[PDB]
Formats: structure tokens, C-alpha cells, sequence
């Protein structure tokens, strides 16, 4: 026995709303969580 | 009046996704292949050392 | 000899320099969307 998907894999459009109000405080909070992943999980990266 | 017996064949129907050949493929539901640039889907390879 | 006798001779000599400037087929165009196979859908799958 084995398992798979029910139907063919459909595409999703990403990049419509770019939201351009990106702040400095949220970018540093995203950068600290991103650099911690290289030490934590090098293969699983968001 | 007397009866009549009808026997029909029963054929197993093939779906491509259910057969185990589709582990050798990624199957993509797509709409529009006419919009592609010819002979070019580039992909960049970075090999670490 | 066929470059000059064709009309619009300045735009003909400028549009025929594309065969020198072009190196990849998406050179002069902009980038708008991304068609993923899913939500991230791999680092290795085909992205459009």
C-alpha cells in the first residue's frame, strides 16, 4: 500500500499585495528568527 | 413469454494518477501552456564545498 | 544594402542592435508575479 494526492497539483498566485509598509522593527524581528534557524534547523528553513 | 439473459463485460478503468507510475512524476494541474517562452526554463545550480 | 532602403532608417538600425545586446530572453522585461506550485512548494520545484 502507498499514499498520494487526490488530484493534480494546482498553482497558486502569490505576489498580488506586496504590502509596502514594511517596518524596521518587524524586519529585525524577522531577521533574528531567520539567522537562528541556521544553527537550529539547517534543512528546515521558512 | 420466455426470459432472455444478458451478460455484459466489466472493464477496469484507468486513471493515470492512481497507477504507481506517478511516483516518477510531479503532476501539475495547469491551464495555459501557450504563454511559455520557447526552449527555456532556466534553473540555477549552486553546489557547496 | 537592405538596412537603409527600408523605411524608418533610424529605428531600423537601433532595433537591429538587439541581437548584440540580448543575452537572456527575459532581458528588457520587468518581473510582476510568481506562480508557485503551492505556498512555498520547494526550493527545487519549477517556479514561474
Amino acid at each position: 500500500a502507498m499514499s498520494g494526492p487526490a488530484a493534480y497539483a494546482s498553482y497558486v498566485v502569490r505576489g498580488a499585495n506586496l504590502v509596502t509598509a514594511v517596518s524596521y522593527g518587524r524586519a529585525m524581528r524577522n531577521f533574528e528568527q531567520f539567522m537562528a534557524r541556521i544553527v537550529d534547523h539547517p534543512n528546515a528553513l521558512p | 413469454e420466455a426470459l432472455l439473459g444478458v451478460y455484459t463485460n466489466v472493464v477496469e478503468f484507468v486513471k493515470f494518477l492512481e497507477t504507481a507510475l506517478a511516483a516518477a512524476c510531479v503532476n501539475t494541474e495547469f491551464k495555459d501552456l501557450r504563454r511559455m517562452i520557447d526552449g527555456k526554463i532556466q534553473f540555477k545550480i549552486s553546489m557547496p564545498t | 544594402a537592405t538596412l537603409e532602403q527600408r523605411p524608418f532608417p533610424y529605428l531600423a538600425t537601433e532595433a537591429n542592435l538587439l541581437t548584440q545586446i540580448k543575452e537572456s530572453a527575459a532581458d528588457g522585461l520587468f518581473k510582476s508575479f510568481q506562480l508557485l506550485l503551492g505556498k512555498d512548494a520547494r526550493e527545487g520545484s519549477v517556479r514561474f
